[PDB]
């Protein structure tokens, strides 16, 4: 905020300014992952993929 | 290694090999009901991943 020192101020008001600033998203940051369905009767693999994924 | 054999004598290099079926015939089939099987395995399409098909 400005500030005036005085008492007659005739004219001398002052307006209001607000600024502001833009925030966005990137890319997703992904992790693509193809089995077969031979590949899905031991599974442990899979979940591991998926912890060291996260 | 002698105790495995099942034959009587080893070929030797001139020995003629004589074919057996001279002529086309359907074959009588025997045998020991405990020398063909039948291995099965399951595919797991029931997995988290084949989602989408039911």
């Amino acid at each position: 905020s400005p500030t005036q020192e005085g008492w007659d101020l005739t004219d001398k008001a002052t307006g209001l300014l607000e600024l502001n600033v833009a925030v966005n998203m990137g890319e997703p940051d992904n992790d693509f992952f193809q089995l077969r369905a031979d590949d899905l009767r031991d599974e442990t693999a899979y979940r591991r993929r998926i912890q060291s994924a996260a | 290694q002698r105790a495995y054999a099942n034959v009587n004598t080893s070929l030797a290099d001139a020995m003629a090999v004589n074919i057996l079926n001279v002529k086309d015939a359907r074959t009588n089939v025997f045998w020991a009901d405990d020398a063909i099987r039948i291995v099965s395995q399951p595919i797991p399409a029931n997995h988290e991943l084949f989602a989408g098909m039911k």
